[PDB]
């Protein structure tokens, strides 16, 4: 991969009192071409980790066959849900293949938010995972997750890796990384929490040509993994100076 | 059987690999190890092999990483093979992952070490059997044998002359499981002394002893703290 073609924008993952809830746009831009409007950018690695991505979706979906595949095979040799890897050793995967692909100067054109929950002592989801048929698709309450207990991970092209209460790509990294350094609070509620997302992606779709107001949400919770309904955003202009008619400004100068 | 155990490929009539077997043999003429778990603790027990009146005994039980520990019985070079292999494997998955291998994933990986020897003729199985005594979210003691097998047990012990430290496992085994982890000590010792030879002794030269627990890292028993168990021992069967 020389360059990006078809590309990911920002995705924005933040824990709160229940979990992990991760949001992206499901639009690829081919360019400043909008071809794809329904994408898919946030995958499911095991029962208590995601993954979102912003940059080629063809690197995009190696890395998340790659992942794939690592799950498998931790599942094949699992006996005990103790023996599950976790968001921790995901993000030491991703960061490990990042940093030989920067040494070998192929690298992949991603940025990577690895999430979940960093635990097992919250539900008995891994003493029986299935891979094939989700049984949440019969309503227990959620159970409250210690901070400490949840991980969010960044994974830059250069390799640079970190974890936060908050993690940001793509443009989000100001917009919304903004907000959340003003207003993020520790155990908020899922409402909340959505409605801080909200903020911060409505601001992304204002300001971010590259971005839409059609949004999946996951929320990783002691349930599991959870994918919400696409919903559109609604976003409406802040100002009706941007509504008043130029014909009612004075027909000189520069007015536009 | 004289035409079939040439080489390591070939089956005996009797479906046999006598080579593994032989290789397999090599372990009972070494010294012996014991190893007992009670629900948070490894104790790991073993007689060190003196040379003669001016040579030091033989190291018997290593550190792989920090909640895991080896005994070996059988040829030496071997063992120190697997052990590199082992310590490698550890420091290696820290490295990369930033956490502590999988105790089971390690011995599975030892054992297809193991394996791959026995099936070309151009190698030959290692004559050494492993005892691996390790920490991950409980107490686990493993066994691997020549052939390519493991084991996991609640007791163990191989060498010389176990069979009488098997039978005092045996008969003992109900109580380790609640044992604190003086008794567990003296239980180790206990069946080690049982697999000894009654002109023999265990004194604080040819006795290794080693600990791994819940906070508590793979450690070998100091010199005095061995000295008090020793004659624990030795008072309370004077009783």
């Amino acid at each position: 991969t020389l360059g990006p073609v078809v590309t990911g924008t920002s995705v924005i993952a933040i824990k709160y009192k229940h979990g992990i809830m991760i949001a992206a746009d499901r639009k690829a831009s081919y360019g400043s071409y909008a071809k794809f409007q329904n994408v898919e950018r946030i995958f499911k690695i095991n029962n208590k980790t995601v993954m979102g991505f912003s940059g080629e979706l063809a690197d995009a979906q190696y890395l998340h066959e790659l992942l794939t595949r690592k799950n498998i095979n931790n599942l094949s040799e699992k006996k005990r849900k103790e023996d599950m890897y976790t968001p921790q050793h995901y993000h030491s995967y991703v960061s490990r293949v990042f940093y030989v692909r920067k040494n070998r100067i192929d690298p992949l054109f991603n940025n990577i938010i690895i999430a979940g929950i960093n635990s097992q002592k919250y539900d008995n989801n891994d003493d029986n995972v299935l891979l094939y048929t989700n049984k949440n698709n019969n309503n227990e309450e959620y159970k409250e997750i210690h901070k400490d207990d949840l991980y969010i991970g960044f994974v830059d092209m250069h390799g640079t890796n970190f974890c936060d209460d908050y993690i940001t790509t793509g443009y989000a990294r100001y917009f919304a990384l903004t907000l959340l350094r003003d207003h993020y609070k520790d155990n908020m509620t899922e409402e909340e929490a959505r409605i801080l997302i909200n903020e911060c992606l409505r601001i992304l779709y204002f300001r971010d040509a590259t971005s839409s107001n059609f949004i999946q949400i996951v929320k990783v919770t002691s349930k599991g993994v959870e994918y919400e309904e696409p919903y559109i955003l609604p976003c409406v202009l802040n100002s009706a100076d941007y509504v008043y008619p130029s014909t009612l400004l004075p027909p000189a100068g520069c007015m536009w | 059987r004289n035409l079939y155990d040439t080489d390591n490929i070939i089956y005996s009539p009797e479906g046999r690999l006598y080579q593994v077997e032989y290789a397999s043999e090599a372990i009972k003429q070494g010294t012996c190890a014991v190893a007992i778990k009670s629900k948070d603790y490894v104790v790991v027990s073993g007689l060190k092999k003196c040379i003669s009146k001016l040579s030091f005994p033989q190291e018997k039980i290593f550190k792989i990483d920090d909640y895991i520990g080896i005994s070996m019985s059988g040829i030496t070079s071997d063992a120190k093979v697997l052990t590199k292999f082992m310590q490698n494997e550890c420091l290696s998955h820290k490295f990369l992952y930033n956490e502590n291998i999988n105790i089971e994933s390690l011995v599975r990986s030892v054992a297809d070490k193991y394996q791959k020897n026995t099936q070309k003729s151009s190698k030959r199985a290692f004559g050494v059997g492993l005892m691996i005594a390790a920490y991950h979210n409980e107490p686990c003691i493993f066994e691997t044998r020549p052939n390519g097998s493991y084991f996991e047990y609640d007791a163990l012990s191989f060498g010389a002359r176990s069979h009488a430290s098997k039978t005092y496992l045996e008969k003992n085994l109900h109580l380790f499981e609640e044992c604190s982890l003086e008794e567990l000590i003296l239980h180790c010792l206990k069946a080690l002394k049982c697999s000894l030879s009654s002109e023999s002794e265990l004194t604080i030269s040819n006795t290794a002893l080693a600990v791994v627990g819940k906070n508590h890292p793979w450690q070998e028993i100091s010199s005095l703290q061995l000295e008090e168990y020793l004659s624990k021992v030795k008072m309370d069967a004077e009783q």
